[PDB]
């Protein structure tokens, strides 16, 4: 991965 | 003493990793570079040298952050597959697998104790979970909105969060309730948020392109940090003391930033990433910054300097 889109 | 500017200079590049980086944390001893990466895996790194140590894999999807117990002995991951897992980073193997989220989890952190785990999810929810066991001790309604960031204080009687619902909340690790909400009449969204080395303030990025410093006791907005870019991504910041004292963190014009803790001005900026820079961290010890990119770089960097 969420953190990486 | 008291240093005007550092000078960081790139090191080392660290390659490994096929999908992009999600997060770096140097381990509480010093001798090692975590990285968790959208590729599913989690891979040990030297601190001083760039030396590529280890692969731990096991999980079912993207991981977005890792972090280390306090004797550097363990390590626990936050991943898509909506769970969390605990590994024995000597043998890599997955101690425990936290399961209770009902959505991606997005941050996780031990407390100094290392007896307790904080965990924050697009579920909006922040869990708690006790090391042994593996078992969730409590879930707290933290956010109208995904959980950017978790992060306990010097002693963990307290926890910080952050949201894109634009709040940041202090809690209360014994009760679970909570102590402390700090409002923004224009309240962006909360990327990420974490307690000052110290425990007095609290370090805050918001999707407005700024940096903030509060004193969380009084509710009293003390510095500001711009100049850089950071409108989508949650990027983490640190607060560096081993040298002079700074604020550092990513952006999304692939540069890592440096400002003066103090006066709020740009010391320095680092330049070598191909794409958004979504991780930093400094070393607990010497003076040495670690920091990851995104797809169209996924490496990581190990910045030194003298101040």
């Amino acid at each position: 991965x969420x953190r990486a889109x | 003493p008291t240093p005007v500017k550092p000078n960081y200079a790139l090191k080392f590049t660290l390659a490994g990793h096929t999908k992009a980086v999600s997060s770096v944390k140097f381990s509480p001893n010093g001798e090692w570079l975590a990285s968790s990466s959208a590729d599913k895996l989690i891979k040990i790194w030297g601190a001083y040298d760039g030396k590529f140590e280890k692969t731990i894999s096991g999980h079912k999807l993207g991981i977005s952050d890792v972090a280390w117990s306090s004797d550097s002995n363990l390590l626990v991951s936050a991943s898509d597959d909506k769970t969390l897992k605990i590994w024995d980073v000597s043998s890599g193997k997955c101690l425990k697998t936290l399961k209770g989220h009902s959505n991606y989890v997005f941050c996780c952190n031990f407390n100094p104790q290392s007896n307790l785990i904080v965990s924050g999810s697009f579920d909006e929810s922040v869990r708690i979970w006790d090391v042994k066991t593996g078992k969730c001790l409590k879930t707290l309604p933290a956010h109208s909105d995904p959980v950017s960031a978790v992060h306990f204080n010097r002693d963990g009687s307290l926890i910080v969060s952050s949201s894109y619902d634009g709040l940041c909340r202090i809690w209360d690790t014994a009760s679970g309730q909570c102590l402390k909400t700090l409002i923004d009449d224009d309240n962006p969204p909360v990327s990420f948020v974490k307690f000052s080395p110290n425990g007095k303030y609290i370090l805050a990025a918001t999707l407005d392109n700024t940096l903030k410093l509060w004193d969380y006791s009084k509710g009293k907005c003390l510095k500001t940090y711009t100049g850089h870019k950071n409108e989508k991504y949650c990027i983490f910041a640190n607060f560096s003391v081993t040298g002079g004292k700074w604020i550092v963190s990513g952006s999304e014009d692939n540069l890592v930033y440096i400002w003066n803790l103090q006066t709020k001005e740009i010391v320095q900026k680092l330049q070598g990433h191909t794409d958004v820079v979504i991780s930093t961290a400094c070393h607990p010890t010497e003076n040495i910054i670690a920091s990851a990119a995104l797809e169209n770089d996924k490496t990581i960097k190990l910045w030194k300097s003298d101040c």
